[PDB]
């Protein structure tokens, strides 16, 4: 039987779409847009269009959330399809929305909601079809009563759609087609795979796990900042799996009344235990179950012990998979993580870039944005925001851009107007505006995320380019051919040069190059847990290098230690030497298995603890030179991408007679001239405006703004304030190193 | 806007004119237009003359006193309540099988009363009526303000419990009871145990008086471009 | 489902057989299949003629009205939730010696009854079963839903001042409470203090068709050869 195929979502967000595989699609004699009837579970059918694909299999078929619900099948489940060409052109058409959706709408939803959906698609829908419509702030469902002829027809131009009569009632079939999803999480893509993989195992089919005979897990520990989206997630999974999701709160369970708590707990977990594959969610488990120097009370100890021994009493039965969700995942007491209780660890991250791109994405589907915002600019200029912190910042917008209307809807009526709705949309004045009064919490933390620095970015320094790429992408691109053939790769790279050669670009390139994580640990935070706080952090610090591998960690300013020791102080040398004898001995921790890449930057090479410059540890030493060449030109070229021009001031002149210079002095140029250039501008505009003050509208000829137009003169200006930051006697003392490096070993 | 207006033109139209009938006969009744003694189908008066004044007003009149206005109110209480929504299950449409339910249920009722010696004929039927809803809409849970989680398929016998304790006459509620289970056998249980055809089916008469309502589509628009 | 059906197997068959009776027989008066004017208990008529059917029907027919159902459904759910606690008791394992003393409570109830004027020989042996429960169930606390708790052993004092106030008969209920101490004292009181009269031995005949509880071991069948 070459029919039966495996239901996964899909990408395309049409009702009226499914996708299959070409090689299917053609040896079911199927054509792109032909009519498609698909059969599935309880006897209920739809019609559907098929289109194709890039990259899914032959068994799988493609189909969003509303197709999903109506053949009333789950993901993973496997569907019968038929070809059935030959759909009749409809006639009439009855409508009628869902009670609980029109709460004081009224008006008339066919010229809102209907007749834009029904246009210019031609699609096909079957008798007692549920669809879904998304309107002005709201999203609609429609139940198809009857159709003419029966059961199949297709929309066209010419059709009697009846949309009157009274709101009919929900049916105790469908649960609903408003409630969470995997199509309601954005920036959360690796995490939620290995989640779904992992709970999609045991609550399917148990009898196999039963015949099997293999251990399913029985804990799974989410941990991560607040409001990241993590009950979010696990009432996803329970709803999307099909479950018995039962949440049980901290406080709610620590708020009761002595003797009563772990009996409420215990009726909790039964009944949990007789009501199917369930899965229970414990919310903030540090508050019930913290460190036990941290209780003073009774109470809280006769807690903990029987949440133990009640996770303890879980042997096989049904498969209850319990889930709990903490803040900082060493706040937990440390007895809940032996084996056979929460065991696999799962982090939560806080969304980069795209991660931010994508909620935004998500949570602003209802509205009607205007065509005139950039949702780019807004997601990469609000780094620091967590999902909950932009569901705030979209909720905010909509009421500020509504709040600008209420003489249109003055008193009006308790069922707000139709057409009002449609009237109002949303520009990026308020969404700056709603940014401006808006703090985020995420702030001091640790940003692990991809850097966006390519090559181009950087000018010259072939020889580095190819050393790190040599040391960096061998040893895990072909990982086959370093496991066969005995080569030990190593495990560190130092950087040592004249300061502001551009150490940091090239860190931020290879991580890039190598699409790996990111951690730049800097001087200010090191010195921070050198005096004053302890060295506890670094064990964190390269836990988190550890849980996201591949990684490549970077350590700034690795002298900033003995720079402050050798002074007039001499009472903290033990705090610079703590801090190196903990770099030391979690960099000698290290296996080979994992890929964590250390990289060091310094630029008193001669000052270094030779503890660290040892085989096993930071051993390869490489040698930024001064820059020359016309790879300036290039430099230059980097920070002129998003600057307009240059016209006749010829750059390589300027790299001829600027020898001896460092990439931050012409980054430096550069910006002093773009101040120059602003300083024009205004003096003109303001000389425009207090022109027009007199003669009004006296202007024949019409001028715009002056464009964006740098002349050489502002560049020659520039350069006569500029002067080396880098003397001549330490690339002197560089090279003196070098030589002896060279000479004496 | 009369409240009392919509309300009662909002009920269907079957129950509208009973629960109409059910009020306006009690009160005439009382006002003394008519005396009672002219409305008890009395049971050797109409084997012996026709008397053809007294076979329907032995279900709408009712001697409404300071004994029994409880009971009274009651009744009335449910029928409003479980007509209606039994109109509204499963009984949209088609009327016409109400209705002769309806019909049969009083003519079986009527006969019976003159087998025995019964005067007032409401308990019965709105209880048995009420028992079939209840019948066709089992293992459902409901119950008052205080009960908590009752289950169907009991109320019968509770309501029994009550008016047999408090009042008596227990016989004409029984026999509702079984009119009621004979009902549902032979409309219900016969034709799926043994597959015979329906021994009672409504006439095309009553399809021509009261035709069951039909999809409406009312006026809609061209959706054009 | 038959919940009805499994809570009434639940009962043992002696309780279950004698509480449908006694439920029934009242029901079966009230019909009017049989008029009550024969089942009143006559003392001058039981003197004169044998009349067999009165021993018997005094202990089950109940003429059941408004205003004294109350006392009817107090006694049927003392009954029920009282009886099997003291046939599980300590007579699970002799049901014959609970027949036994069943039967001498009817008869010396039959016998006074017989001696004095009281007609309804029923809520006295209700009310002394409870005082020997009682008695053989004392240092507890008292139920008592929408309050506080009591202490045990002074259920029959409850009960007649229940009784008393509401209703009365007291005189009935006072002569019921004597019977049930005079089988405390002959059947336990008596053999531990004096032991010497031991009148009280069940016979055997009823023993034939009432064995006692036993293993059970169900039900075997016959290998053979
Ligand atoms: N993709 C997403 N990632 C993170 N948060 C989201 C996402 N989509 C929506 N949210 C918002 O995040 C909130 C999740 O609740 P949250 O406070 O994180 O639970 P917890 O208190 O367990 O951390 C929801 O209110 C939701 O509006
Ligand atoms: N190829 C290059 N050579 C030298 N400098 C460059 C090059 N490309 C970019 N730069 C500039 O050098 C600066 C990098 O400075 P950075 O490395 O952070 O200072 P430090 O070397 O003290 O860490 C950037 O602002 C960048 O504009």
């Amino acid at each position: 039987r070459p029919n039966r195929l495996i239901v996964d979502e899909a990408i395309n967000e049409d009702n009226s779409v499914v996708s299959l595989s070409q090689p299917k699609m053609d040896e079911l004699q199927l054509f792109r847009g032909d009519t498609v009837l698909l059969k599935g579970k309880k006897r209920r059918e739809a019609v559907c269009i098929v289109l194709s694909d890039d990259t899914c299999s032959d068994e799988k078929i493609r189909m969003n959330r509303v197709v999903r619900n109506n053949l009333r099948v789950r993901l993973g489940d496997v569907i019968s399809i038929q070809p059935c060409p030959d759909v009749k052109y409809g006639k009439r058409i009855h409508v009628l929305p869902i009670d609980d959706t029109v709460e004081g709408i009224t008006g008339n939803l066919f010229e809102v909601y209907l007749k834009p959906y029904f246009l210019e698609a031609y699609r096909p829908i079957r008798k007692g079809d549920i669809f879904l419509v998304r309107g002005g702030m709201r999203a609609v469902e429609f139940k198809v009563v009857e159709t003419d002829p029966s059961p199949y027809c297709i929309v066209a131009p010419d059709t009697v759609i009846h949309c009157e009569g009274e709101p009919i009632k929900r049916e105790d079939e469908e649960e609903s087609l408003n409630e969470v999803g995997y199509d309601d999480i954005g920036g959360c893509r690796k995490q939620l795979a290995q989640i779904k993989e992992m709970v999609e195992l045991p609550l399917r089919h148990p009898a196999l796990f039963k015949a099997i005979g293999v251990k399913p897990p029985r804990g799974i520990l989410l941990y991560g900042p607040p409001g990241t989206g993590k009950t979010l997630i696990a009432r996803a999974v329970a709803n999307e799996t099909g479950a018995f999701f039962f949440l049980i709160n901290g406080p709610e369970i620590m708020s009761k009344l002595a003797g009563e708590s772990e009996s409420n707990l215990r009726k909790a977990f039964e009944e949990a235990e007789k009501n199917a594959p369930a899965i229970i969610f414990i919310d903030e488990l540090d508050a019930i179950a913290p460190k036990r120097e941290k209780t003073h009370g009774e109470v809280e100890r006769r807690i903990v012990s029987q949440l133990l021994t009640l996770m303890d009493g879980l042997k096989q039965r049904a498969h209850v998979i319990v889930m709990a969700a903490t803040n900082r995942p060493n706040s937990i007491d440390p007895a809940l993580r032996r084996f056979g209780r929460f065991d696999r660890e799962v982090d939560i991250g806080i969304p980069d870039a795209t991660g931010r791109l994508e909620i935004l994405q998500i949570h602003t589907k209802n509205m009607k944005l205007a065509d005139d915002v950039d949702l780019e600019q807004v997601a990469n200029e609000t780094h620091g925001h967590v999902g909950a912190d932009l569901a705030a910042l979209c909720s905010e917008a909509a009421l500020q851009a509504i709040r600008k209307k209420m003489d249109l809807i003055d008193l009006e009526d308790e069922t707000i107007d139709a057409e009002v709705m449609n009237s109002l949309a949303v520009t990026m004045d308020d969404f700056r505006w709603a940014l401006s009064q808006s703090n985020p919490s995420a702030l001091r933390e640790t940003v692990v995320e991809v850097p966006q620095v390519t090559w181009e970015d950087i000018g010259g320094l072939e020889d580095v380019k190819r050393e790190l790429q040599e040391l960096v992408q061998y040893p895990v691109e072909h990982p086959d051919k370093f496991l066969k053939f005995g080569m030990t790769p190593s495990k560190g790279v130092l950087f040592y040069g004249p300061p502001g050669c551009g150490k940091t670009l090239l860190a931020k390139a290879i991580a890039n190059e190598c699409q790996a994580n990111f951690i730049s640990i800097k001087g200010p935070e090191l010195l921070t847990m050198w005096f004053g706080e302890s060295e506890a952090n670094v064990r964190e610090i390269f836990d988190k290098a550890r849980q996201a591998a591949p990684c490549v960690l970077f350590f700034d300013e690795l002298d900033s230690i003995a720079k402050a020791r050798g002074g007039n102080i001499g009472d903290g040398g033990g705090a610079a030497d703590r801090v190196i004898n903990q770099i030391l001995t979690e960099m000698d921790g290290m296996s080979t298995k994992k890929n964590v890449f250390i990289i060091g930057a310094t630029n008193r090479p001669d000052i270094i603890d030779p503890a660290i410059l040892r085989p096993g540890r930071l051993d390869q030493l490489i040698y930024i030179p001064l820059p020359d060449e016309k790879s300036r030109v290039a430099i230059l070229k980097a920070n002129l991408r998003k600057s307009p021009v240059a016209k006749d001031v010829d750059l390589e002149f300027l790299a001829k007679m600027t020898n001896g210079f460092s990439g931050a002095d012409l980054t430096e140029i550069c910006q002093r001239a773009c101040k120059l250039a602003i300083r024009e501008s205004i003096e003109s505009e303001i000389r425009r405006e207090r022109e027009r003050q007199t003669n009004p509208s006296a202007m024949e000829v019409e001028e715009d703004d002056p464009v964006p137009e740098i002349r050489r003169d502002h560049f020659e200006e520039a350069m006569r304030f500029a002067r080396r930051s880098v003397s001549d006697n330490d690339i002197r003392k560089y090279e003196m190193f070098a030589q002896t490096l060279q000479q004496s070993r | 806007m009369s409240d009392i207006g919509d309300w009662f033109r909002s009920i269907p139209a079957i129950t509208r004119y009973w629960f109409a009938a059910t009020v306006a006969v009690p009160l005439v009744g009382k006002l003394g237009l008519i005396s009672p003694a002219y409305l008890f189908l009395w049971p050797e008066a109409f084997l012996y003359r026709f008397q053809i004044w007294r076979p329907i007003t032995a279900t709408f009149y009712f001697p409404v006193g300071p004994g029994t206005g409880f009971l009274y109110l009651v009744n009335l209480y449910f029928l409003y309540q479980y007509s209606t929504r039994l109109e509204t299950g499963a009984f949209d449409g088609r009327p016409a099988d109400y209705l002769f339910m309806l019909l049969f249920n009083w003519i079986c009722i009527v006969i019976t009363g003159l087998a025995m010696d019964m005067q007032l004929l409401m308990i019965p039927l709105i209880m048995s009526v009420l028992y079939v809803w209840a019948q066709l809409n089992r293992d459902m849970i409901v119950s008052f303000w205080f009960g908590t989680r009752f289950k169907a398929c009991y109320l019968p016998w509770v309501i029994l419990g009550f008016n047999y304790i408090i009042g008596g006459s227990v016989i004409n509620e029984l026999i509702g009871n079984l009119v009621g289970h004979l009902y549902f056998f032979l409309m219900f249980r016969y034709p799926m145990d043994l597959g015979g055809r329906n021994f009672l089916s409504t006439p095309q008469f009553l399809y021509r008086w009261l035709p069951s309502r039909r999809h409406n589509w009312g006026q809609g628009f061209r959706l054009g471009d």
